RNA sequence: CCGCCCGUCGCUCCUACCGAUUGAAAGAUAUGAUGAAUUGUUUGGACAAGAAAAAUUUUUUCUGGAAAAACCGUAAAUCCUAUCUUUUAAAGGAAGGAGAAGUCGUAACAAGGUUUCCGUAGGUGAACCUGCGGAAGGAUCAU
RNA sequence: AACCUGGUUGAUCUUGCCAGUAGUCAUAUGCUUGUCUCAAAGAUUAAGCCAUGCAAGUGAAAGUAUAUAUAUAUAUAUGUAGAAACUGCGAACGGCUCAUUAAAACAGUUAUAGUCUACUUGACAUUUAUAAGGAUAACUACGGAAAAGCUGUAGCUAAUACUUGCAUUAUCCUUGGAUAAGUAUUUGUUAGAAGGAAUUAUAACAAAGAAGUAACACGUAGUGUGUAUCAAUCGAGUUUCUGACCUAUCAGCUUUUGAUGUUAGGGUAUUGGCCUAACAUGGCUAUGACGGGUAACGGGGAAUUAGAGUUCGAUUCCGGAGAGGGAGCCUGAGAAAUAGCUACCACAUCUAAGGAAGGCAGCAGGCGCGUAAAUUACCCAAUUCUAAAGAAGAGAGGUAGUGACAAGAAAUAACAAUGCAAUUGUAAUUGGAAUGGUGGGAAUUUAAAACCUUCCCAGAGUAACAAUUGGAGGGCAAGUCUGGUGCCAGCAGCCGCGGUAAUUCCAGCUCCAAUAGCGUAUAUUAAAAUUGUUGCAGUUAAAACGCUCGUAGUUGAAUUUCAAAGAAUCAUUCUUUUUAAAAUCCGAUUUUGUUACUUUGAGUAAAUUAGAGUGUUCAAAGCAAACAGUUAAAGCAUUGUGUUUGAAUACUAUAGCAUGGAAUAACAAAAUUGAACAAGCU
RNA sequence: AAUAGAUCCGUAACUUCGGGAAAAGGAUUGGCUCUGAGGACAUUAAUGUUAACUCAGAACUGAAACGGACAAGGGGA
């Protein structure tokens, strides 16, 4: 028989392929980010509209019903995990109010550029396909990786890097060579 | 041909074995007993999936062959037997005693009883049958002809069996406040005691349960199954003491560290 | 061979249906015993779960009461006089459930001479002319086709007028 | 308005229609005729075990039993008729659409030079003309 | 994301379609292709035809071994193993396909008080005995045939195969006789703990009567095999109510030959026109009968959609049907079985010509058909099934091979210095670091097969380790740049371009879009308020019947108990109190028509869906997991022992079961008459 | 030459709707033994007497024959 495992798309087109202003804007968003192609764009516009369309069908329910206290609370707890919402605007109401740079500000990519510890976002892309990089003593290797709120404080190069005390690189090792039988002949 | 079948497919086992959806598209198909397929478990899912002591179907078999693994007081030793409600096992070479419960979902549990309470169980009354001489006999949940019954014994209340001897103990009445526990959809593993008892003529009767904690449910007639007396149960419960709390507050319990 | 199902029938409404199924063997049909009077001849037939029938293909003698007094008495059948269902079985003598017999009637009034508490009867006339010459009017009671045997009782009151009048 | 435009007729191409030929082919259904195989009951009786004094057997048998027949049933298949559905040939006849600089006239658009149009009925190469009753969507909202 | 643009004109405002736009678990095809994870795949047309190989067997205490082999103790005994064969059980499960089929099958909901039921589980029995019978395989000798899973004659011998048949008790009233001397099942006469309802369990009297209660095996006080009834379990056959696409250029069907009922029988496991005889004239229909069509198997479900809707479902699970086309039948608990048998129609094989054998819509594979689809591979290790049930077998199933159907992640550089128009930026030049792709060897994984992960060695500069497919007048992002052609060649979904100035053809350069992917064809959804219940139009754009009557249908005035007075909350929301009557506890609780409709429950398979928890390195996923410790602390049981877990919840017609109800609607009760009560009178 | 009596089934084109029509076509038929249906009258629903001729079914039977001789349409485009 068929496979009883599943699968499911995560993007989506926009449905008129030459507006103007909606492209001028999301190259707006691609150079400021670092990106490859609008697909990056248009899955993370899927995961904020399926968010948003959870939270217009709570916010329609009556207030103290079981079903809205239940799942509202969940998804303001996951909101907050994840970095999203805050301290002071936990409401269910400021959920409508989430921009794309909101959560496109959470990729590994950018945090690794912004704390130090890369000189630009293309040398901080570069760096996490290269095995440089660890979250808390797992190395990761994916920019899209999104960082939650406990695991920030662990970002630090990797034990097995040459830029985080191991033997260097292919190119060290053959000048050094080089260098040895030089210098001994 | 178009006879009885002999295969069972995964995804159409009953849903409170709890099988994994890969790994195989069969299932161990109990045989035939003292107990339906629907409302009892095989002897393979017990001492393979829940209590982890075999890793396959062969370390079963080759547990069951030499002789150490007893339901009810006595050997079995096939794989797929059914094993039901209030039934007792013993593994002698570990010097274990279980009895199957329902917890609070609609899952089977092995609840390990001490060795005084394993000489005992609880069978619920089906029928009484009048056969030659004017004898009677009592026909149990459990598959079971008990000759010689009370003539005080009716058909839905519950006696207490000794297991050594088929002799009956003592048996407990069916009324109003009784201790129950129920047994099928919407409410499987709650304990009440009983409100009250509806008899409706052609159709079924319906009866309303009351919680210790002064909640309220009902089910049908069929699927209760009396525990005792008005004060104390006949039997040790698990941890939970069959109360059932809403997912909101069992939510936050569980985030109580 | 024979089937019983109703696939092949018309509907209510008068319509006829289209088959897309074959006989299944679960709705046998196989065919009838015409027992006879004559000596003794039975033969065997199984049933689904093994479940034995015995034909009767002759008989001339069986088991029969007098309801009055409640007593059975074995006893030889002589002749078929009437059927209910058409007379074509009656035409070649042929037993079935609720046919009329005359039986020989010398054990019926030889066991008279132990007069069990119905002391006070008052036999009526109409069986006395038949005690008479020997030979009463019985009728079967059952079926020799699945059982075997040819059972009756003694016919009287107005069961006996009626058979009577339906007689000449 | 040196505008626009209508219909016969002549040439080429494509699509569909009527059509003698008791036209042709492939299936479906019903009635009839003949009927393989086989359940059941009856008939039959190669022979296998039986009861007889005799010496291994003479005709007597309660039994068991193969081939082979008859009858009532369950009924594949073949044929002859009768309708029905689908596809299809054709002398000849007669429509529509497209094309090309064709021939004849000028019916409509202005009061289009006889205001146009409706129903009906006649007639004429063609567009059309004439009788009878109606409308204004008229060329008159008025004596 | 509840969206619109180009095209009728000299120009305008409309109706109205044509074209543009996006998706498809939707098929084919063109160009192109570096890494990993996941995994659809001869359905559409031909339920067309098939070479070859495989796909169901089975003995680890326990039926029958002088075929034989072997071990000890001592000609003897106890053992162990065992090609054949008889006996037992299973082959009716599994796998495949969608031809037929339109109140049929199927789904939700019922009945069996109208039935059958192997294996498994619990109860548990009645009218020569120190051990009975005869006969048959395997085996031996003599054979036949071209050939086949063919078999003749004669001679032995076993069984849990096939048969026959022995030895004890309970009641009537510390005596005694009578007797029960009969399990299921059939007939006649009676009596009578449970269910809403009995011709129900059950008991008695008088006749018939199957089949049985161990002439078996092991050595663990125990088992194995077999056995009459009842009950349970795994199942099935029938059965109630409600629910389907298009067609009236299908209006009357059915009934001589069962159509609709009654009576009596036959037959079946049981009810029944299921069948047979006699009788009667019924049954369905404009609320669509009877017919026709389907490129129709039905559901759970899928695609697209703000809400309504429209269109699909051969194909993981459940139900049905079939094995080239029809019909018939044996065995068996279970079959109208087809890797069972018997015939006919079609097709086809071997032959010595007399004869004998056949059924891939099971797994691979071939021909044909076509736009349209993979290896004549490995294995029983996992999931399960069968058996004389650890140990054997399984094209069920798993593993790999082919594979741009579909889905997820993600390379083709980054940095510094110097120059250079504006801190930038980079058509450049320099120079060192960082990395996979790739080759070799290992640790692992796995039935010491290959992926994946992890180490060691080698290894980037034109990082030649060199990205494509479509476009550039408008719709619609992007060139009044060069050369050629000249109403030709050609382009263009639509409007249009093409006669020397072609922004549109053929090329070069440059730009634009999406990007390991991008075009084309057919079908379908939104766009379409261009099918309109929500929600369209009908004077002149398409469209009010010439007019009136009229049945079915759809729709219908007002009225019957309206109030009134306190408490709880920052006028509002809630909640108490009784006011007409009759029946009912020694100045009192509780009852007062039927539906629709609405509220709340019960019962329900998963997968798919919504949704809670959980860092597969992320994600698609999966249903798991988390904690202390260079090897002990700590806890809880007296030396012993790891601990805490999760696998929720909702949904499941419109019909059916139960339930609170004051508004809105319908019905019942209502006169040329109808009651209720005192009292005498049966 | 072939057909033809009677009973039971089934009948097209066309049409002046009256026909065509016995259209075309198919089956049966003896003898013997039985079963069922159809009236009148007088003692009172119950008993008793009493006729005539047709029609419908069943079993059996024979060298498969039966309007057995006589009598008696050939059909269609
Ligand atoms: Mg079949
Ligand atoms: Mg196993
Ligand atoms: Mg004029
Ligand atoms: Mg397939
Ligand atoms: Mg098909
Ligand atoms: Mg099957
Ligand atoms: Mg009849
Ligand atoms: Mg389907
Ligand atoms: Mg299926
Ligand atoms: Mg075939
Ligand atoms: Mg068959
Ligand atoms: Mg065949
Ligand atoms: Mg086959
Ligand atoms: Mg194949
Ligand atoms: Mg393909
Ligand atoms: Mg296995
Ligand atoms: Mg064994
Ligand atoms: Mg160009
Ligand atoms: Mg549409
Ligand atoms: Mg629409
Ligand atoms: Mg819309
Ligand atoms: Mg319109
Ligand atoms: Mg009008
Ligand atoms: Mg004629």
């Amino acid at each position: 028989p068929k496979s009883y495992r599943n699968y499911s798309k995560t993007a989506r087109n926009p449905k008129r392929p030459f507006e103007k202003e909606r492209l001028d804007q999301e190259l707006k968003l691609i150079g400021e980010y670092g990106l490859k192609n609008k697909r990056e764009i248009w899955r993370v516009q899927y995961l904020l509209a399926k968010i948003r369309s959870a939270a217009r069908y709570l916010l329609t329910l009556d207030e103290k019903s079981s079903k809205r206290i239940f799942q509202g609370e969940a998804l303001l707890r996951r909101m907050v995990r994840q970095g999203l919402l805050g301290e002071n605007e936990e409401k269910l109401d400021y959920v409508l109010g989430l921009t794309l740079p909101k959560l496109l500000e959470r990729r590994l990519q950018t945090k690794v550029f912004k704390l130090g510890l890369a000189k630009s976002v293309h040398h901080a892309r570069v760096l996490i396909r290269q095995r440089h990089i660890r979250v808390g003593k797992q190395m990761v290797d994916i920019p899209s990786f999104l960082v939650r709120v406990d695991s920030e404080k662990h970002i630090d190069f990797a034990t097995t890097s040459p830029f985080g005390g191991a033997r260097p690189g292919r190119v060290k090792r053959k000048s050094l060579k080089k260098q040895k039988e030089k210098t001994e002949a | 041909g178009k006879g009885i079948k002999k295969h069972l497919k995964r995804v159409n086992a009953p849903s409170h074995w709890m099988l994994n959806k890969m790994g195989g598209q069969y299932a161990p198909k109990t045989s035939s007993g003292p107990h339906k397929l629907l409302e009892s478990i095989p002897l393979v899912i017990l001492l393979r999936n829940r209590l982890k002591y075999a890793l396959t179907f062969d370390e079963v078999k080759m547990i069951l062959i030499q002789k150490i693994v007893k339901v009810d007081n006595k050997v079995r030793t096939d794989c797929t037997f059914p094993v039901g409600l209030m039934d007792v096992i013993h593994i002698t070479k570990s010097n274990e005693y279980f009895r199957l419960l329902y917890d609070i979902k609609g899952r089977f549990v092995p609840h390990r009883i001490t060795n005084e309470e394993s000489k005992y169980k609880l069978c619920k009354v089906k029928k009484i049958l009048l056969r030659k001489g004017r004898l009677s006999i009592a026909v149990t949940h459990d598959g079971r002809s008990i000759p010689y019954i009370h003539p005080d014994v009716k058909v839905n209340d519950t006696v207490r069996l000794d297991l050594e001897t088929g002799k009956v103990l003592e048996h407990l009445k069916f009324q109003v406040g009784s201790l129950v526990m129920v047994t099928a959809g919407h409410s499987v593993g709650r304990v009440g005691v009983i409100s009250s008892i509806d008899k409706n003529m052609g159709t079924y009767d319906i009866i309303h349960v009351k919680d210790s904690r002064n909640k309220v449910f009902a089910t049908r007639l069929s699927n209760v199954f009396v525990i005792g007396d008005n004060t104390k149960p006949y039997i040790s419960l698990p941890r939970e003491k069959g109360i059932k709390l809403d997912i909101i507050e069992e939510r936050r319990n569980r985030l109580k560290a | 061979g024979i089937s019983r199902d109703g696939r092949h029938k018309l509907r209510l409404t008068g319509g006829k249906k289209k088959i897309h199924k074959k006989k299944r063997k679960y709705e046998l049909g196989r065919p009838p015993s015409n027992t006879k009077l004559g000596s003794r001849q039975v033969h065997v037939v199984r049933g689904r779960g093994r479940n034995y029938k015995y034909r009767a293909i002759k008989l001339d003698s069986g088991s029969f009461s007098w309801p009055t007094f409640g007593i059975s008495k074995n006893t030889r059948i002589i002749d078929v006089v009437y059927n209910a269902s058409n007379n074509e079985l009656v035409r070649t003598k042929t037993l079935v459930k609720n046919c009329i017999v005359v039986i020989d009637s010398h054990p019926f009034t030889t066991w008279y001479e132990n007069t069990k508490i119905g002391k006070s009867k008052n036999i009526d006339p109409l069986l006395l002319e038949q005690f008479k010459q020997g030979r009463v009017l019985a009728c079967i009671s059952s079926r020799p086709g699945q059982c075997g045997k040819a059972d009756g009782y003694i016919i009287e009151g107005d069961e006996l007028l009626f058979y009577k009048r339906k007689m000449d």
